[PDB]
């Protein structure tokens, strides 16, 4: 359980994963292209 | 005489002399609108 497991596609451990799981972050990518925020004018996003 | 008016903030139908222009969109210009004047990109927009 604390080790990673080569048949599951995800790099982490099942701990590590209930833990990234249990943190929430809005910010996720670090990349927001203009299109983007110019097409999604009604959603009021903070990053933008 | 005494005149009193409001500026920039509701509609209007006395303005002085000026030509006014087509519309250009998505696409970085001056704009001036009823005399509010500034810098921008113009698009179609979903509020009411």
């Amino acid at each position: 359980q604390i080790l990673p497991d080569p048949l599951k596609p995800t790099k982490r451990s099942f701990i590590e994963d209930l833990l990234f799981n249990k943190v929430t972050l809005a910010d996720a990518g670090f990349m927001k292209q203009y299109g983007e925020c110019l097409g999604d004018i009604n959603a009021r996003d903070l990053i933008c | 005489v005494v005149l009193s008016f409001e500026l920039l903030n509701a509609p209007a139908t006395v303005c002085g002399p000026k030509l006014s222009t087509d519309l250009i969109k998505n696409q970085c210009v001056n704009f001036n609108f009823n005399g509010l004047t500034g810098t921008g990109v113009l698009t179609p927009s979903s509020k009411r």
